[PDB]
């Protein structure tokens, strides 16, 4: 499967960040080479960094990788707004035949304080649920940098058929909006306990429940 | 060394879709060479491996649906696309890998060096089509109006005719899998106004012609 990297870090420019990327060894003991990718939004991704710490073409002095077997690290010194990307981690070795890539990290680059988002988080309504449909509505506003998790729940087990999230964009007070809409059939929604919406900012989470009545 | 792409497009479910894939400063067919796609907003997914010896692997999602060829004469790889899925939507990029073996025993590994920009493939069951309105019901109170599975955009909404704007929050809409649009948009009221002062979302459509004000009331 998947390399494990955190879905967003953030950092002040000047200062330096660190990627992690880890489980490179869950797959046998041969030498693996990692290499990393940095994608700008709309672009197509660019290998930045092989064999851990080798960069690539004119990849500067401030991208450097180090690695503890099974936890590689990929270091951003100087950090500067052409650094907000999505950085990608691989793993090759002798024997696989794709690469495993790991799941990406947002870098954000702080220009303003941190902000936490607001939740707020809609049942379905009867005039929905008589056209036989039924969307609960989370909508998340007010929150910097614009990097969010949204996990639904079911009662207590995670949903992910029938999720459609937005990705965060800028609003007019310069803090980030998104929403995310969970569809269900009405049968599904009358026969559970809750339905939760679940936000992740910046290591912090706020949960939102609502129930059928 | 450069790839470049064109075709992909828009097809329904069960439709064939290709993507091409061309080299400049290299052949495709002595090169170790790869499919990738990305779902929006998401991460990078494998679709397919060439090696220099030109055999091919899948994933297993989409082994007997998807074939990779080569098209030596125009120095390319071809993905031809069949059996389409509502999952198959997302931009989808070919790879050049720089590697070093000597038969099966690898002695050095670059990594994905090369790239084409990408090529859009949306897969959608979705004509022009104006939105259901629902009212999202209700110190403060928010209430709102879910306008839900439209296309194309955009919409336009407004409160009151316009006479109510502050408060007002209409978020962008989300694309879904269907290929079908939808937003909501909410307003922050005084809770004593609530059952004494009317709140009607304006919603309006124009690729369709459709035009929906839904009065939103207290639960």
């Amino acid at each position: 499967s998947a390399l494990a990297q955190p879905p967003s870090v953030s950092g002040s420019p000047g200062q330096s960040v660190t990627i992690t990327c880890t489980g490179i060894n869950d797959y046998g003991a041969a030498y693996k080479f990692v290499s990393w990718y940095q994608q700008h939004p709309g672009k197509e991704p660019r290998l930045i960094m092989k064999n851990v710490k080798d960069r690539w073409s004119v990849t500067p002095n401030r991208f450097s990788g180090s690695t503890s077997g099974n936890t590689a690290s990929l270091t951003i010194s100087n950090l500067q707004s052409d650094d907000e990307a999505q950085y990608f981690c691989a793993v090759y070795a002798g024997g696989f035949t794709f690469p495993r890539l790991g799941g990406g990290t947002k870098l954000s680059v702080l220009s303003q304080p941190k902000a936490a988002p607001s939740v707020t988080l809609f049942p379905p309504s009867s005039e929905e649920l008589q056209a036989n449909k039924a969307t609960l509505v989370c909508l998340i506003s007010d929150f910097y940098p614009g990097a969010v998790t949204v996990a639904w729940k079911a009662d207590s087990s995670p949903v992910k058929a029938g999720v459609e999230t937005t990705t965060p964009s800028k609003q007019s007070n310069n803090k980030y909006a998104a929403s995310s809409y969970l569809s269900l059939t009405p049968e599904q929604w009358k026969s559970h306990r809750s339905y939760s919406c679940q936000v992740t900012h910046e290591g912090s989470t706020v949960e939102k429940t609502v129930a059928p009545t | 060394d450069r790839l470049f792409q064109s075709g992909g497009g828009v097809s329904r479910p069960g439709g064939s879709l290709r993507v091409n894939c061309g080299a400049s400063g290299f052949t495709v067919r002595t090169h170790y060479m790869y499919w990738l796609r990305q779902s929006p907003g998401k991460g990078l997914e494998w679709v397919a491996f060439m090696n220099s010896g030109g055999s091919v692997s899948y994933v297993d999602s989409v082994r007997g649906r998807f074939s990779v060829s080569r098209d030596n004469p125009a120095n390319a790889m071809v993905l031809q696309m069949d059996a389409l899925k509502i999952e198959d939507t997302g931009t989808y990029y070919c790879a050049r890998e720089l590697r070093e073996a000597w038969y099966g025993d690898l002695r050095d590994y670059s990594g994905l060096d090369v790239w084409g920009r990408g090529t859009i493939v949306s897969i959608s069951s979705a004509s022009t089509k104006g939105p259901s309105v629902f009212p999202l019901a209700p110190g403060t109170a928010a209430l709102g109006c879910l306008v839900k599975d439209y296309f194309p955009e955009p919409v336009t909404v407004s409160w009151n005719s316009g006479a109510l704007t502050s408060g007002v929050h209409t978020f962008p809409a989300v694309l879904q899998s269907s290929g079908l649009y939808s937003l909501s948009s909410v307003v922050t009221v005084p809770s004593s106004s609530l059952g004494t002062q009317t709140y009607i979302c304006n919603v309006n459509h124009k690729p369709s012609n459709t035009k929906v004000d839904k009065r939103v009331e207290p639960k």
